[PDB]
């Protein structure tokens, strides 16, 4: 019905973006660890958002219902 | 400057 994988944005408090080719099964506390590295802040200073709801670590994009493009938000914790 | 990161 949908792709083995997607592209999502994941928009930070500044504004700039990094965007994630993820398989639709892997958990995103994946992603969350990626972009806390990139942004060189630890990941526990972080919370990430996908429709206002808070992303747990072991939500999946199959499971979200994320679909390609999809907006990630970053805020502090 | 694109970013895309593959993630495993």
């Amino acid at each position: 019905k949908e792709g083995e994988y997607i592209k999502l944005k994941v928009i930070g408090q500044d504004s700039s973006e990094i965007h994630f080719k993820v398989k639709m099964t892997t958990h995103l506390k994946k992603l969350k660890e990626s972009y806390a590295q990139r942004q060189g802040v630890p990941m526990n200073s972080l919370r990430f958002l996908f429709e206002g709801q808070r992303i747990a670590d072991n939500h999946t994009p199959k499971e979200l219902g994320m679909e390609e493009e999809d907006v990630i938000e970053v805020y502090q914790e | 400057e694109e970013r895309i990161i593959s993630l495993d």
